[PDB]
């Protein structure tokens, strides 16, 4: 959804939620276990603090 | 009575060779053939 | 029908079929089984990619004597040399101190790429002791005696920006220029020069060992 | 730039620079020069064919060399080069010839030659100038000659445009035109020859023009076994034409020459023959006028000589003809004509030779052949008296001792050849192999009076610095030092005086090192023949030349003549070489085992047997030298049939044998029939060789039956010469022998009476074993020498029984006995099969 | 298990030649199952302990043997030992198929022990004897040494040649060296070089077929190069001597077998193309010599000798030689040299006679006069004249000569068969420039115009010794006539002489009739008829007076006619005494020879202004060079003339 | 073609030599018979199972025909699979190890002993990455 | 087309995310990474270097 996009990305997507990737960098770059689930995990990316 | 003969002819054209090339040098283009070389 | 009474060789016919889960499942059993769990015959082309592994797992994967393998894409943040003719860190940089510890000493490694990776200059010579390699990188890495053993660097300093291809070996195939062409003193589609791949096979050895 | 600016710069209106220009493009032409657009090579091209037709003649000249290949383009060059020779212009015409002739020659592409043909068929038609005719008529003949194959399209439209104009004023375009039609006709369609024949058939029957003739003889040459039919047609017509009283009557002469030849079956010999005798001697009649009638002699000699030679059934009364009379009446003509008639002559010669008589014919000819011979020798042209040399050695070949009579009158002419007039080397050859066929086969008594002639030029001319002569002179020295001092009969004629001159002549040649080989070979076989021939006179010298010969013994290259030579030096007169110097060469003499070249031991014994005062000196002599090489030489049926009669000599001579048990060994045991019998004669020197023939009962395993006839046969002969007897011999011990142990005693006994030159299981020959072969021999050998019959009386009827063999046998061997009675031989028929009449066809 | 007594008796009997029984056999593999069962690195040890003590009894059994008895040993032991390691190999097969870290190998390396041990000196020395037996001529089988030869190829890690070359190749190659060179030196001193050439070959052939026979065909090259080596490399001076020697004597067959057995080094044949070259120049300027005088004066003789000789050594280089192009190009090199200038141009103080002859000899040659007309013949000697005309540098004379010659040919009737006359032209055209052909062909055409024009005289006069020949002659190269009134008794002919060539818009040649009555007797001789038309006068000297012709050509006439008996009778009627005169041909020569350097010098000067046409101004380096090659066709000029010239061409204003 | 194969009960078969060629380690000393250790009923079992493999020269997919044969008695199967290498087959052995692979393959080692016959936790921490 | 970020490489700035065209796509190949300056062969123009360390984690564009 252009409005919100789901954290994780499928069940409960409208409750997980609350490029797909730069709209939801917005709370990260401004933590929880099982980060290593997504295949979004990686650390090439800027994505600390 | 057998021998050899020769017939020639009437206009014709022929120059020395210190004349050929002097009148060469610039009747080259004056006329066309007919009176030179 | 007991299965305790087969000799080695069977039992290693028998392992070269299965796959790399189900062998690390079987890898522990019985005593008689964990000798033949690992050996040279069976690690020869192992791949896992992104799998940002630990110090330990690698050491002693390198120390089990793997003769060649490829690892693309694997972070890793946290010596007796053995054959890893060729070797794959690319693009997934790594601790510095970590990787002169491990990579301290290579006996022999015919393909060693390392593409997109920060080290200093006191460990880059240390590969001297390679009898010798045939190929380079351009992806950001002494300066002239290091390719004396066969026979895109930001951080590069302007001195030996052109001692490169004025004396150095030239007998190797090529020498890739780009991004520094332009600067090199005049004195002195796609591209697939100098890379791995152009199908997890990568540098026309099959991978025999793949995590996916 | 400079690529395309030459083309740009060629259109100037100048001399100079087009001149210039063609010369720079040339040699740049010239050159590789790769990598040439396809648009520049189009301008290149077109504009060199433009240029080509300039005015300026120089620059065309320059032009119409440019280099055949640069193949898509080359065919539009090939087409407007053939399409100018046809066009109204004259010069271009004329280039357009010598264009397509530097083209066309370019072969290592066959459509190129098929255009070309099928565009240049029309050319030919009647021009008015003539001068591209001839070159027409040649580029075709050339491609059709290099390319006949491909022609099969248009056949009939080259036939159709080549005959017309064959009667041209010209007389080139008539020659050519020949040449072609000749090459046309050798290409092949059936058809296409039809038309030709016909033609000529039609156009010849009036016409004054000789090249019809020409023609029709011309196409026969390559047709072969295709103008059979055309014959019975045409003979007619070519022999009215021979009376024609034309320039020149050649032209039939090689009509009915080639038809005689190519064709087999022309079955009108006489009038062809007749004729060429009536035109053979037409003699007929500086700055004087021509003069072409010797043609027709030449011609037909050389047809007389076809005759001669090919027919092969027609020689008994060719001799008896007018043709060899007429051949012999006159020969000196010209020089060349001689050359063709000797020819002929040597051709009927040859044909004589199989591989009344008509050799009495020629027997009865060779006294006036031979005058006519005797002047030409005058002639100082050299082919004369090589014809006539060559001549002679046939005559004399053919027929052994045909000139027994005429010699006073010859040798002169053979004398003054060789004396004179060295610088021609083929005469001097051939007079020397001359002198030497016509002494080879002649009585010694015909040459005696003119040795003193002969012997002189000879002994000069073996030292010729050319090789040849010498290669051929001394054969001719040995044939005469041989023909001196015959063997079979006395020569009363001395021949002291003579000897030094050829001893010194072959001596000198003897020794030397840049002589060839086969010069060598043949001084040492001289040297050898004079040796042994007058040997004895020449003592003084002789040790040297012994010991050159043993000298060159030595040399691989020359090992067959001197062991020829020194075989024959055993003459009469006995050759005494001092026993040791031949004993330090026998050594070197047994050690040869050259690969099957064994007249070793074929000189060896005659060597020690004319000479044996001393031969037992083992040092120094065989029984241990030549004796331990041996072995190998008694294995293979061929050598050994020499090589056992060896020791079978040296047995006789002697310490006879002394050591010899490893040879009597392996000499024991396929073999057709060499047989050593009269070789076992050491018996009589030293029963010596007791059981090496009675092993037979004991070892009888693996044994040939070809092998147990042979052991049978040397147990007779061991019995034939010693103090033994057959009554005591092997046979007559064991006498009654019925509980044989094994095969091998029944075959001891089986030939049993062979031991001659009835006590024992006296009838019971027919109570067969196996079988018996000629036990019952006993009659045959004491019908002659002994009574009449021991029991021929009786023979047969006590016995019925398959015994109708012995028959065969009792009267095979002897006839003075064999038949004194007649009545079992003819009262009865015998009923049983051919075997009856075996030996009746020769009582 | 300790079940390794059975093993034992198995390699035992194996190593016999006997076989064994399949059946029991099982007894001895499923052994070795029982060892590799419930590795060990034990066996192989024992087992090479077993192969050294069975090969080191089996060396103390045969080890005094030598002398061809150690080659019945090695030979005959090593193929029942092959045959027992073969079968005992699937014996261990099993273990050789699961050791890798060999039974075949370790027993090849065993044997080894006994290769490298004393056997090894007596096996080589005992080989190499018999292969000098074999070249002395006794007769050996092959066999054991074939056996030997194996034994030292399959010795190795054709695997590796290693160990067989350096235990058999030098030492067998040495012996080599020495056996030929010890040989060659007294087959030289005794026998004659010219077989040494085919005992040579034949050798060659004799290794080049052993080398399969019983060799391994690893040795094919070296075995012939260094054999190249002793017996030709290292006499080739003495080949080099003897070559002009039997060079001089016809020896063909010599000569082949020599290029043959030369050629096969590497640069052999280049010095020998010297001496052929020094030795063909020599021959023929001896012929030359020898010829002399005569051959100056007698074309004939001269062009004949010549032909000869180029087409004897044409033959020899054919057949001889293979037809190699250095050989023809160093014979054609040779024919110029020695045919351009040699000891009969030496006489004429000129290099152009050579080339001058040629002409007068074709125009001898295939003239229908002297005696008779030859054909079939002729032909091939109008060929082999274009070869010999092929190498001629100067070019310039032969044709302006043969122009000439040809036009005073055909100018009379007189003519051979025109079948050879068109193929010399033809060929001349062919070979020669278009310019001579557009003036020869000229001549070609207009004699057929005048024969088709003969018959209109004839054809007029109805209708109203005689062929009145007209051709123009503005082209032709001849000269004016004299200046002589006909008499009446030939006035009457001539005065009828409109026709086509004069109606619609040269005779200096003395032709006449002869009808004499002045002598009692009447002839019949055709000739110079200048004395015919002065006899229709008639003192000696009035003679001249009325007819007033110009005093040098007409008492030339005199004196040529007091030369016969006309003034102050022969055999037959045909009589000529047309006898050329003397001086007129020398003088003739001389101006054709001035007339042709003004030529060449004429086309020389407009040559150098053409070549300049291109280039504005350039040095003088390049300008003889370009003006050469662009002239090398014709007769190539002289550098002092090309100098005066261009110095002319300065004075000109035309170049700098 | 005719040769005589005896087993350890004693048994004689007779095989033409094209099939049983396959097999190298009997093939091997042929070329210059009791075997003890193979069976009479695993020997049938080896020489008929070349009879689809004559035409063809010497996880993963395989012949569906080949289950039928692969699907046999675990009696038979662990001696057939135990003594093949006496006389195992290039192709025979290679599908063997497969077969015995796919068994293993998927099942979990605490109980295999069911199937065939503190350490736990060190080999687990030993590779844990997986 | 191109839609620059506002700040992703803080710690080394050199370039921010940008948008993928239909046509850079199918020049993208998984096999090469996402070299710093490679792709202005292929339609390639933003901040100095952009050295892509990753690549797009559901599916690039």
């Amino acid at each position: 959804t252009l409005w919100y996009r789901a954290p994780e990305i499928y069940s409960t997507a409208v409750d997980i939620w609350s490029s797909e990737i730069d709209q939801l960098f917005r709370i990260f770059r401004t933590v929880w276990p099982g980060v290593t689930s997504m295949p979004d995990y990686k650390p090439s990316f800027p994505k600390w603090a | 009575w057998n021998a050899v003969a020769l017939w020639a002819w009437v206009c014709n054209h022929a120059f020395h060779f210190h004349c050929i090339s002097r009148w060469l040098k610039t009747r080259q283009v004056c006329p066309l053939d007919n009176r030179e070389w | 029908v007991s299965w305790d009474s087969l000799p080695d060789e069977l039992l290693l016919g028998i392992f070269s079929c299965l796959c790399l889960p189900e062998l690390l499942k079987v890898s522990g059993v019985c005593k008689r089984w964990y000798r033949l769990a690992s050996d040279e015959s069976l690690w020869q082309t192992l791949d896992l990619t992104g799998k940002n592994l630990h110090p330990d797992v690698t050491g002693r994967l390198l120390s089990q004597g793997v003769i060649a393998f490829r690892c693309p894409r694997s972070f890793m943040d946290q010596f007796s040399p053995f054959r890893v003719q060729h070797m794959d860190l690319s693009n997934s940089v790594i601790e510095v101190s970590t990787l002169h510890g491990i990579l301290s000493q290579c006996s022999k490694l015919q393909n060693l790429s390392l593409e997109g990776l920060r080290l200093s200059d006191p460990i880059v010579n240390t590969l001297a002791k390679n009898s010798n390699l045939v190929r380079l990188n351009l992806s950001g890495c002494a300066l002239q005696t290091l390719l004396s053993s066969c026979s895109w660097c930001f951080d590069f300093t302007e001195k030996h920006v052109q001692v490169a291809v004025a004396h150095v070996s030239e007998t190797i195939t090529q020498l890739n220029l780009s991004g520094y062409r332009k600067n090199l003193q005049k004195s002195d589609h796609f591209t697939t020069i100098a890379r791995p791949t152009i199908n997890q096979e990568i540098w026309g050895i099959k991978c025999r060992l793949t995590l996916q | 730039y400079h690529i395309s600016n030459l083309l740009e710069k060629m259109t100037s209106s100048d001399k100079d620079f087009r001149f210039m220009a063609t010369n720079d493009l040339m040699t740049e032409l010239q050159k590789d020069s790769i990598k040439l657009d396809d648009d520049s090579e189009r301008k290149v091209v077109k504009m060199i064919l433009k240029l080509l037709e300039d005015k300026n003649g120089e620059v065309q000249n320059l032009a119409v060399k440019c280099l055949g290949p640069l193949e898509y383009q080359v065919e539009t060059i090939v087409d407007t080069l053939c399409t100018n020779m046809l066009s109204d212009k004259e010069q271009l015409r004329d280039i357009s010839s010598i264009g397509l002739k530097t083209v066309i020659g370019e072969l290592p592409a066959a459509n190129v030659c098929k255009k070309i043909t099928g565009r240049l068929t029309s050319a030919i038609a009647k021009q008015e100038d003539v001068s591209v005719q001839l070159e027409a008529l040649d580029i075709m003949a050339d491609m059709l000659s290099r390319q006949g194959g491909l022609l099969v399209n248009f056949h009939p439209s080259i036939l159709t445009c080549l005959l017309p104009q064959l009667t041209s004023p010209r007389l080139a375009v008539r020659k050519r035109t020949i040449i072609a039609l000749g090459h046309l006709v050798m290409s092949c369609f059936v058809d296409l020859i039809e038309h030709l024949l016909s033609e000529l058939s039609k156009n010849d029957s009036m016409s004054t023009t000789r090249t019809y003739i020409q023609c029709i003889a011309a196409i026969s040459r390559q047709a072969g076994h295709r103008i059979g039919e055309y014959l019975e047609k045409i003979i007619p017509l070519v022999v009215k034409f021979c009376n024609v009283d034309d320039d020149e009557l050649r032209e039939y002469c090689i009509q009915a020459f080639e038809s005689f030849v190519r064709r087999c079956p022309k079955e009108v010999y006489p009038h062809v023959s007749t004729i060429i005798n009536i035109c053979l001697k037409y003699l007929t009649y500086y700055s004087d006028d021509d003069d072409m009638s010797w043609k027709v002699r030449r011609a037909a000699a050389k047809c007389l000589d076809a005759v001669v030679s090919t027919r092969h059934e027609m020689l008994p009364e060719f001799y008896k003809t007018v043709s060899p009379a007429l051949i012999s009446r006159f020969k000196e003509r010209e020089e060349n004509v001689k050359a063709d008639v000797f020819h002929a002559y040597l051709s009927l010669l040859k044909q004589t030779r199989p591989v009344e008589t008509p050799l009495t014919m020629l027997q009865s000819q060779v006294p006036n052949i031979v005058k006519a011979l005797h002047k030409q020798m005058k002639e100082k042209s050299v082919k004369t008296r090589q014809c006539c040399f060559n001549m002679l050695t046939e005559l004399v070949n053919v027929l052994p001792g045909a000139l027994t009579q005429h010699i006073p009158v010859l040798v002169p002419g053979i004398i003054f050849s060789l004396n004179d007039k060295s610088s021609s080397s083929n005469l001097k050859i051939d007079a020397l192999s001359c002198l030497y066929v016509i002494l080879c086969n002649h009585s010694p008594q015909v040459f005696h009076p003119h040795v003193q002639a002969l012997v002189p030029p000879v002994v000069a001319c073996v030292g010729d610095p050319f090789y040849k002569i010498t290669s051929e002179a001394l054969l001719v020295t040995q044939q005469l030092v041989k023909v001196i001092r015959p063997l079979d009969q006395p020569s009363s004629f001395d021949a002291t005086p003579y000897i030094k001159d050829l001893f010194t002549c072959t001596i000198k040649r003897l020794k030397a090192a840049d002589i060839d080989q086969e010069v060598k070979e043949r001084a040492i076989s001289c040297m050898g023949q004079i040796i042994c021939n007058l040997g004895d006179n020449l003592g003084s010298d002789l040790p040297n030349t012994l010991q050159i010969f043993l000298e060159r013994l030595k040399n691989e290259i020359t090992r067959l003549t001197t062991v020829k030579a020194l075989t024959l030096i055993a003459g009469s007169p006995l050759k005494i070489d001092l026993r040791p110097v031949l004993g330090e060469g026998v050594p070197i003499l047994a050690s040869f085992l050259r690969k099957n070249q064994r007249a070793l031991k074929l000189g060896t014994l005659s060597a020690l047997d004319i000479l044996i005062k001393n031969y037992s000196d083992s040092l120094t002599a065989a029984m241990i030298d030549a004796v331990l090489d041996e072995l190998p030489p008694l294995i293979s049926e061929s050598d050994m049939h020499v090589s056992q009669m060896a020791i079978s000599f040296l047995t006789t001579l002697a310490i006879s044998g002394s050591i010899l048990n490893e040879l009597i060994g392996l000499v024991r045991s396929l073999s057709a029939m060499l047989d050593f019998f009269q070789a076992l004669v050491v018996t009589g020197t030293n029963y010596m060789d007791l059981l090496r023939m009675l092993t037979g009962p004991v070892y009888s395993q693996s044994t040939a039956l070809t092998h147990k006839q042979s052991y049978y046969s040397i147990a007779k002969c061991v019995a034939a010469l010693t103090r033994a007897c057959p009554k005591e011999g092997p046979a007559v011990v064991g006498q009654f022998i019925q509980d044989v142990k094994n095969s091998r005693s029944t075959d001891s006994i089986r030939l049993l009476a062979l031991l001659s030159l009835d006590l024992s299981g006296q009838l019971e020959l027919k109570s067969v074993i196996l079988e018996a072969f000629s036990s019952p021999s006993e009659e045959v050998k004491s019908a002659a020498s002994y009574a009449l019959g021991s029991i021929s009386v009786g023979n047969l009827p006590e016995y019925l029984p398959l015994l109708l063999h012995s028959l065969k046998e009792i009267i095979s061997s002897a006839s003075v006995v064999g038949l004194k009675p007649y009545v079992e031989n003819i009262w009865a028929l015998l009923l049983t099969r051919n075997v009856v009449a075996e030996c009746l066809g020769k009582l | 298990d300790q079940i390794w007594d059975d093993l034992r008796a198995g390699i035992q009997q194996v190593y016999t030649r006997q076989s064994m029984a399949k059946s029991r056999y099982m007894e001895l593999y499923t052994h070795v199952y029982n060892y590799c069962t419930s590795v060990g690195l034990e066996l192989y040890k024992r087992l090479k302990e077993f192969l050294k003590n069975y090969l080191t009894n089996l060396l103390k059994d045969g080890e005094d043997l030598m002398d061809e008895s150690v080659l019945k040993f090695y030979t005959q032991q090593w193929e029942d030992y092959r045959f027992s390691s073969k079968v005992l190999n699937g014996i261990c097969a099993y273990l050789n198929r699961h050791w890798v870290r060999e039974i075949y190998s370790l027993a090849l390396v065993t044997w080894r022990d006994c290769l490298f041990r004393p056997l090894n000196k007596q096996v080589t020395n005992a080989v190499l004897k018999l292969i000098e037996k074999e070249r002395n001529g006794e007769t050996i089988n092959t066999r054991l040494i074939s056996g030997v030869v194996q034994s030292y190829v399959e010795l190795g890690l054709g695997p590796t040649l290693t160990v067989y070359k350096e235990s058999f190749e030098s030492q067998f190659l040495a012996d080599t060296e020495r056996f030929y060179t010890r040989e060659s030196t007294e087959f030289l001193q005794q026998n004659p070089v010219t077989e040494y050439m085919k005992k040579a070959e034949a050798r060659l052939l004799e290794e080049q077929r052993r080398v399969q026979v019983y060799l391994h065909e690893s040795t094919q090259d070296e075995l012939a190069r260094k054999c190249e080596q002793v017996l030709i490399e290292k006499h080739l001076e003495i080949f080099h001597t003897e070559f002009q020697n039997l060079l001089d004597a016809d020896k063909n067959e010599d000569l082949g077998r020599m290029y043959n057995l030369v050629s096969r080094i590497q640069d052999g044949l280049g010095e020998l193309k010297k001496l052929l070259e020094t030795h063909i120049h020599n021959q023929g300027l001896a012929a030359i010599e020898k010829c002399g005088e005569a051959a100056l004066n007698d074309p004939k003789m001269y062009v004949q000798t010549v032909l000869d000789v180029h087409k004897k050594y044409n033959a020899l280089v054919m057949s001889a030689f293979n037809n190699d192009a250095g050989f023809v190009a160093a014979l054609d090199k040779a024919c110029g040299r020695f045919i351009n200038n040699n000891a009969v141009t030496k006489m004429a103080q000129s290099s152009s006679k050579s080339p001058e002859l040629l002409a007068r000899y074709c125009d001898s040659l295939l003239k229908k006069s002297s005696k008779n007309p030859e054909e079939a013949e002729l032909e091939d000697t109008l060929n082999q004249v274009m070869v010999v005309f092929k190498y001629i540098e100067d070019k310039d004379v032969f044709q302006k000569f043969y122009a000439k010659m040809l036009a005073k040919r055909l100018v009379h009737q007189n003519s051979a068969s025109d079948d050879a006359e068109a193929s010399m032209i033809s060929k001349l055209k062919q070979a020669c420039g278009f310019e001579y052909t557009s003036k020869l062909q000229r001549m070609f055409q207009d004699i057929g115009v005048s024969k088709d024009l003969n018959e209109q005289f004839k054809k007029h006069l109805t209708n109203s010794d005689f062929s009145i020949q007209v051709l123009s002659s503005g082209s032709w190269p001849f000269q004016q006539s004299c200046t002589f009134a006909l008499p009446s008794e030939l006035e009457r002919s001539y005065q009828r002489f409109t026709a086509f060539y004069a109606s619609r818009h040269l005779y200096q040649l003395s032709k006449g009739e002869l009808v004499t009555n002045c002598f009692k007797n009447r002839y019949t001789l055709q000739a110079s008829t200048f004395q015919m038309a002065i006899l229709l006068q008639y003192t000696v000297q009035q003679l001249t007076d009325s007819t007033q012709i110009k005093m040098d050509i007409l008492a030339q006439v005199l004196q040529i006619l007091l030369k016969s008996k006309l003034l102050v009778k022969n055999k037959k009627l045909r009589v000529n005494i047309n006898v050329p005169m003397k001086t007129e041909q020398k003088q003739e020569q001389e101006t054709t020879h001035k007339n042709i350097e003004e030529d060449r010098k004429l086309l020389i000067q407009a040559a150098i202004v053409r070549i300049m046409k291109m280039r504005k101004v350039l040095k003088h380096q390049q300008l003889l060079g370009e003006v050469l090659t662009q002239l090398s066709s014709r007769f190539k000029p002289r550098v002092p003339v090309i100098k005066k010239c261009i110095d002319i061409l300065i004075e000109k204003e035309y170049l700098e | 073609p005719s040769i005589k194969l005896q087993s350890s009960d004693g048994e004689i078969f007779e095989v033409d030599v094209e099939i049983a060629k396959q097999s190298v380690t009997i093939k091997t000393m042929l070329e210059d018979v009791p075997l003890p250790n193979v069976n009479a009923a695993i020997l049938k079992k080896v020489i008929q199972w070349c009879t689809h493999h004559k035409d063809d020269p010497p996880t993963d997919d395989i012949p569906v025909w080949d289950q039928e044969f692969l699907k046999v008695d675990q009696g038979t199967l662990f001696e057939l699979i135990l003594a093949a290498n006496y006389l195992d087959i290039k192709g025979l052995l290679d599908v063997t190890c497969k077969t015995v692979a796919n068994m293993i393959k998927g099942k979990t080692p605490e109980e295999i002993r069911k199937t065939f016959n503190e350490e736990e936790a060190q080999v687990r921490k030993e590779n844990q990455w997986c | 087309q191109i839609y620059y970020s506002d700040k992703y490489d803080d710690e080394e700035f050199e370039y921010r995310h940008v948008m993928l065209p239909k046509d850079i796509a199918k020049l993208v190949p998984k096999t090469h990474l996402m070299s710093e300056s490679e792709w202005r062969n292929l339609g390639v123009q933003q901040s100095q270097g952009w050295v892509h360390y990753m690549i797009h984690e559901p599916e690039p564009h």
